[PDB]
């Protein structure tokens, strides 16, 4: 629950990601816009609750010092290996721990924001350790998260 | 830098929901127990009634817990976005 | 009878959300990895961009999972209410 | 995933808890009413999803045989000891494993649907094993769920 100088500064930049009109306060409306830009859909009550958790003076908005407290209480991070492995598992059609190079290209060039067939070539070069045209995605994820 | 790591996890209205629902868990647990273990003669209509009330209370507490997990991840989403600014230079 | 026991636990749109979000987890994991471990010279603006996209995808998958847990408990609520009729006579 | 005769019959009574107008089908609207009567608040999309999971013929409503399948797939039950203990914990103000007889009466006669001060007397007679005016709620819950 303690923060450094450069982090206080970098979090000021962060505050601007939320305070869209730059008026020094984050409203539920601004928070809704940001949360939706991340593909979430908090309800009105959820937006109010997120503001209320850290709204120390009860004025209904988050200011910069309130924003820093939310942060100080949650600077701790944790590795994402399992969640990333679960995301690969979505495409493991036969549940055998493998995704073929062909199927990975097919996923990555059609779904989500996509990679080019060329970016896919670099990803598969790294992922296909054995040169067998198959990706052991548990192993690949362990490598990237090591 | 932080690479692929993310924030480690783990209201008045929700709190009100909790005390009332939790009191009813106690209420209905006691009344089911009484009517199934402490009587000479089980009245099944009574047990049914208190089973409905018991499941409603238990499921209300589950709903609160799920909502708190949702809220917590929303907050962690805000923190994670903020933490992208720590990636420098 | 069942006394205090309850049903033991554990969509097209939600499924669509999953494949797109999961593909983006793969996308952004790869691009963060590449830009932090496979380059001679780390471009932090690039890493920041892909960290935002990565957290958004991961949190989208969390949201789906939470919603499925919510749906599952709603279904278990219906089943529990139905099961009160098993208390006879 | 198999059901007996008397259970099929008792589940017909159950179906009537949901099919409010007795027209042989459960709609999202009827399900909403029932779910709210239980103190839940499913959204429109959640009501549609619950119908869709078991809506085998895709007509948008649950009939009796669909209703029986939802059941057959989830006849298994499990004990509620821990969840009940957690509910008592809500009232353990000092986090010491005890709720005093006085505090239990105060909770039960004011909160939720309530017990009478007399029903409270029967509950405390059972709960206060040691006659010390204190309820070890872990133990009391273990007794009731044994
Ligand atoms: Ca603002
Ligand atoms: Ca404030
Ligand atoms: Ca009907
Ligand atoms: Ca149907």
């Amino acid at each position: 629950d303690q923060l450094t100088e450069e982090q206080i500064a970098e979090f000021k930049e962060a505050f601007s990601l939320f305070d869209k009109d730059g008026d020094g306060t984050i409203t539920t409306k601004e928070l809704g816009t940001v949360m939706r830009s991340l593909g979430q859909n908090p309800t009105e009550a959820e937006l109010q609750d997120m503001i209320n958790e850290v709204d120390a003076d009860g004025n209904g908005t988050i200011d910069f010092p309130e924003f820093l407290t939310m942060m100080a209480r949650k600077m701790k991070d944790t590795d994402s290996e399992e969640e990333i492995r679960e995301a690969f598992r979505v495409f493991d059609k036969d549940g055998n721990g493998y995704i073929s190079a062909a199927e990975l290209r097919h996923v990555m060039t059609n779904l989500g924001e996509k990679l080019t067939d060329e970016e896919v070539d670099e990803m598969i070069r790294e992922a296909d350790i054995d040169g067998d045209g198959q990706v052991n995605y548990e192993e690949f994820v362990q490598m990237m998260t090591a | 830098g932080r690479k692929l790591e993310l924030t480690k996890a783990e209201d008045t209205q929700l709190t009100k929901r909790v005390k009332n629902a939790a009191a009813n868990v106690l209420r209905e647990t006691w009344l089911i127990y009484k009517n199934t273990k402490l009587v000479k003669k089980i009245d099944h209509a009574k047990v049914r009634k208190h089973q409905r009330k018991f499941l409603q209370a238990i499921h209300q507490l589950r709903s609160v817990k799920m909502e708190q997990r949702k809220l917590n991840d929303q907050a962690n989403t805000l923190v994670d976005l903020a933490k992208t600014q720590l990636e420098h230079h």
